[PDB]
RNA sequence: AGAACUGGCGAUGCGGGAUGAACCGAACGUAGAGUUAAGGUGCCGGAAUACACGCUCAUCAGACACACAAAAGGUGUUAGUUCAUCUAGACAGCCGGACGGUGGCCAUGGAAGUCGGAAUCCGCUAAGGAGUGUGUAACAACUCACCGGCCGAAUGAACUA
RNA sequence: GCAGUCAAGCGUUAGCGACAUUGCUUUUGAUUCUUCGAUGUCGGCUCUUCCUAUCAUACCGAAGCAGAAUUCGGUAAGCGUUGGAUUGUUCACCCACUAAUAGGGAGUCUGGGUUUAGACCGUCGUGAGACAGGUUAGUUCCUACUGAU
């Protein structure tokens, strides 16, 4: 309660005598305290202090440069202004993911001696036509938690990322049996529904699907990134 | 002494130092003005209000005067016999005790001396001088003018300056509900007393500019006669 | 840069005469006597004139050079206190509870006594340090006066007297009761 | 070390039809003639490429101090590459002789910048004869008129493992 | 991951490295004399608590298979490079000026420079920002950007080891 | 993360790159009623010991902190950190009271279970045989400390 009156009380008692002197002394001692803390604030704290000091120094330098520059002294339509803005693949020779534990073995039966089961620990896209077969036939298991349908897509044009459904996978190198399995396996080329951008090829035939290559590693990240091959 | 040296409190402002270029310009201006006019005068302006100087300049704009560093001006006039721009010009430079304030003009000496003597303006206490008048701060509610006026109409002092009175003016005071007040009247000046910095600041804050500054001149120089007369006015 | 010779000049007025053996310094003047020990500082004094004294350090460093410029300041402060004298004023203001201050003669030490501070029942006592005389600032509403010869003793006494009235767990902006130093100066006024 | 001054010269062994080629002379300080010759070839292979096989030392002569009794100041320019690359450096040292000044400069460089003998290249040494040439306080400090200073905390080594007099600084 | 190539262990004693199957040295019978490699010369530990140029205050420095948490940061130290200030008075310290149209123009109960925002003028000079801050209902009140009165001899800024 | 942007610095000196920076990053406190194949033995009792990356108590500090009371940086391990609950698995959630009911390692009496006991339902096969499940039955003084002669 009692809106900003505290200012009124300060005005009727006026900056307690020692307050101004103590504030000035503390401000003078601020540099010495910072210098002392530069030696204190040991592991897990000195790093943060140094990072903050570096950021402050960079900001001060950039502000001083702006002041110095100021002291010296792509046409767009009238309606777009004042508004926000040799065929090699981008990533050739991708990492050679080997046939290894990624085909994780799950022990079957009460007595774990006849597993025969392989589990894919890599992101995979299937779509509507998954239709899990009877449990007896699960030679290869792609967990549901590791299945993604929408992958991030971008192009070096306007820098706009839009999540779009994954259409299909056409060519996965390094034993394209993975292609047949639908695994992401960064470095693959996959089709994406580009209907959102609405780019139209010559002849008035609007395009709504293009092949894109996965840039990021979905195995080590919870998101899928790709770049349109335009 | 690489580290731990004195730090700086530089602040961004839309102004930069003129450097030696201004000094060279003043040197050239003094050199030109020495021969431009028949009469050269030295005016002491150690402490003078800017508006007063501007008004003086406008009154005789034709009688242009050049100012600058005392040492730089003396060098321009020539401190030694072999450095003087004009014969016996060092005499005027030698008599320049105050801050000049070099005035170049053509009117006779009588006109200049009459103008200097007939002009006087109010000024602050300017410590090291005799007290212009006695003054004591009244008790009770204080006023921005010090109480030596119709205080019934004067606005009471602002609370924001109370810390300044406590620290800067070094006057013991207390803070009351609505207006600044003092338990007893505190004397700050008396007739014939040598004032101090605190008294001068207090008087300036209260606006009691009982003092009166007047232009000071020590001598002048004649281009033709090449003689300096130690004319003085007090 | 390991200066070969560094020293400062100390001006001793004719009203006092110091004697400096191994670094225990006694000062005698019109305002009584004062003493100080400076063996730990490890500096050397030297007399060049009856009114001028010099302190020099040979083959010293910056850490040791800084000691000279503070030894000189301490000597000057002691000389001024023994001749000019140091006076301290500490005004106290209360909002509601009238603060009461009295110099009780308990145990001879003459501890400074404060009562009715913000209504607190506990009694607060601060000892009166040697070489500083406590007196009331008569004609100045709610103010005390401290003076003596040792600047350090008077300053420490004032610091203790103002810290003993600290406020805890309360907003300093709204709470005003306390002891605050008014100004620093000299006994003379007008010497 | 107690280096010596050797005048090392080269000749760029004469090719057919070109007898008596240009002769280059170098002043360098080294502890022995072999080190001086090696440094000569090292500098030659940098200023203008000439290998040991294609060159030879015309003669080597020891240079003694002209006046090894007058105390004088010496201006020395030093270049070294450590830790960073090449960068110039200037120093002023007061010593009786050029060799002593060079030794003191090497010791100071090793102490401060951790520079090595091979990493330090001597550029020029010039004797000073009058004031206003030195531009650093630590050398000007010794040029003061009638300079005097005592030695504090003087101590003396004890020949015996024990002393009964409780030795004290002298004083 | 893979190739050719060199050395030791493999098959191995000996001095040192606290100790390490891969380290440094080193041509393995039984004894004596003297000189060494590697490690050192405060004790365990046989050898200077030797000389000389400097650094190192470290809250567990430093003597650590040299391998990376390693990029900067310290008003911590020692030594160096470049650019300007200069006796036409070096930096820093005490005092005054900091104007006039002006209380700019649009926003409007108040934005007189410091709640909004476009340029930031011309007059004027030793110098003045349609303003750097502290604080005001409204100026007002105080400081510097920049200059001068005293001082009184080298100083300030960026980098390298 | 991807693709840029400004560019303190290094640059073959055309490229890199610290800190910031734009696009993924139901605008009307709406309700997603979403909780998606962890193949492994561990889980819970008591007592002791060690750390602080500390919950209370203790220390002081910054806050539109006027008090009550509240948000948070830091010092501090001295003493405390309780009781019921499921099983149609307890890889965990609920609420009695307190000022709080802090996080771990050094494993060490009890219960699931880790293993051949014997059987059953369904899966798979021409069958022995074993499982995508699952249920029943279960058995695993030597040295060091505390007292004494």
């Amino acid at each position: 309660p009692q809106n900003d009156y505290i200012e009124r009380h300060i005005k009727q008692h006026g900056k307690r005598l020692d307050h101004e002197e103590r504030k000035r002394k503390r401000e003078a001692r601020e540099s010495h305290k910072i210098s002392e803390r530069a030696q204190k604030l040991t592991g897990w704290k000195g790093k943060q202090f140094a990072k903050k000091r570096y950021a402050e120094k960079v900001s001060m330098r950039k502000k001083i440069k702006a002041h110095e520059q100021s002291k010296v002294k792509d046409a767009l339509p009238t309606y777009l202004l004042d508004r926000e803005q040799k065929f090699s693949v981008p990533l050739p020779k991708v990492r050679g993911i080997s046939e290894e534990e990624m085909f994780k073995v799950i022990k079957t039966g009460k007595s774990r001696s006849k597993s025969w089961k392989r589990m894919i620990t890599k992101h995979t896209f299937v779509g509507e036509g998954f239709t899990r077969r009877p449990v007896k036939m699960e030679r290869i298991i792609r967990p549901s938690a590791l299945r993604q349908k929408k992958a991030n897509v971008t192009h070096p044009e306007l820098g706009v990322t839009v999540f779009l459904p994954i259409l299909a996978v056409k060519k996965n190198p390094q034993s394209p049996m993975y292609t047949q399995l639908g695994v992401l396996t960064k470095g693959t080329i996959i089709e994406v529904n580009v209907s959102e951008l609405g780019m139209v090829t010559a002849g008035g035939k609007v395009v709504w699907g293009k092949y894109a290559q996965v840039t990021n590693e979905p195995d080590r990240d919870g998101c899928v990134n790709a770049v349109l091959l335009v | 002494m690489p580290r731990s040296k004195r730090s700086k409190l530089v602040t961004l402002a839309q102004t930069d130092k003129k450097g030696r270029e201004n000094k060279e310009r003043i040197f050239d201006e003094v050199r030109e003005a020495l021969d431009t006019y028949r009469y050269v005068w030295v005016l002491h302006l150690d402490d003078v209000r800017t508006p007063v100087l501007q008004e003086i300049r406008t009154s005789w704009a034709g009688s242009k005067l050049i100012m600058g560093k005392r040492k730089v001006l003396q060098k321009a006039l020539g401190e030694k016999r072999e450095e003087e721009y004009k014969e016996n010009l060092y005499q005027l430079s030698k008599l320049c005790s105050g801050v000049t304030g070099l005035l170049f003009t053509d009117e006779d000496v009588n006109t200049v001396k009459e103008y200097f003597k007939s002009y006087v303006r109010s000024d602050y206490s300017r410590p090291n001088t005799k007290a212009p008048l006695t003054f004591t701060i009244p008790e009770g509610i204080v006023y921005s003018r010090g109480g030596q006026i119709p205080a019934e109409e004067d606005v009471p002092m602002i609370h924001s300056l109370e810390p300044t009175m406590r620290n800067k003016f070094e006057i013991p005071t207390k803070i009351k509900a609505g207006k600044i007040t003092i338990d007893s009247p505190y004397l700050v000046c008396t007739e014939g007393e040598k004032l101090d910095v605190r008294q001068a600041l207090i008087l300036k804050q209260f606006g009691i500019a009982a003092s009166e500054f007047k232009v000071k001149v020590s001598a002048y120089y004649d281009n033709d006669s090449s003689t300096v007369e130690s004319t003085n006015i007090n | 840069m390991k200066y070969i010779q560094t020293e400062q000049q100390i001006e001793v007025p004719e009203g006092v005469t110091v004697s400096i053996k191994s670094r225990i310094v006694k000062v005698v003047g019109p305002r009584g006597t004062l003493t100080k020990n400076l063996k730990h500082i490890d500096v050397t004094f030297t007399k060049v004139n009856n009114q001028l004294i010099k302190v020099a350090v040979h083959n010293g460093g910056r850490k040791h050079v800084a000691a000279l410029r503070t030894v000189k300041s301490l000597v000057d402060n002691m000389i001024t206190g023994v001749t000019k004298g140091y006076k301290y004023k500490m005004r106290y203001v209360y909002a509601h509870f009238p603060i009461n201050v009295n110099i009780v003669e308990k145990d001879g030490a003459k501890f400074i006594e404060v009562r009715n501070f913000l209504g607190d029942k506990k009694i607060r006592n601060v000892p009166v340090r040697d070489g500083v005389t406590i007196e009331f600032s008569t004609n100045v509403k709610d103010e005390i006066v401290l003076s003596g010869n040792s600047v350090e003793d008077v300053s420490q006494n004032a610091a203790d007297l103002q810290q003993i009235c600290r406020v805890r767990n309360k907003d300093i902006r709204k709470f005003l009761d306390g002891i605050y130093v008014s100004h620093k100066g000299f006994i003379t006024e007008d010497l | 070390a107690h280096f010596k001054e050797y005048q090392v010269i080269g000749r760029r062994l004469p090719t057919e039809s070109v007898p008596e080629p240009k002769l280059f002379r170098m002043r360098i300080f080294a502890s022995n003639e072999v080190i001086a010759k090696s440094r000569y070839w090292y500098f030659l292979q940098k200023l203008h490429k000439v290998k040991k096989a294609s060159g030879e030392i015309v003669s080597i002569n020891q240079i003694n101090e002209a006046h090894p009794t007058k105390v004088k100041n010496f201006g020395v320019w030093v270049r070294y590459d450590s830790r960073s690359g090449t960068h110039n450096m200037y120093k002023e040292i007061r010593d009786v002789s050029r060799v002593a000044a060079v030794e003191t400069l090497y010791q100071d460089m090793a102490a401060r910048h951790r520079a090595r003998f091979r990493s330090i290249h001597i550029l020029k040494v010039a004797e000073i004869e009058k004031t206003a040439d030195v531009k650093r306080q630590y050398v000007k400090q010794f040029l003061t008129k009638d300079l005097k200073f005592p030695l504090p905390h003087r101590v003396q080594k004890s020949t015996k493992t024990f002393s009964y007099k409780r030795p004290s600084t002298f004083y």
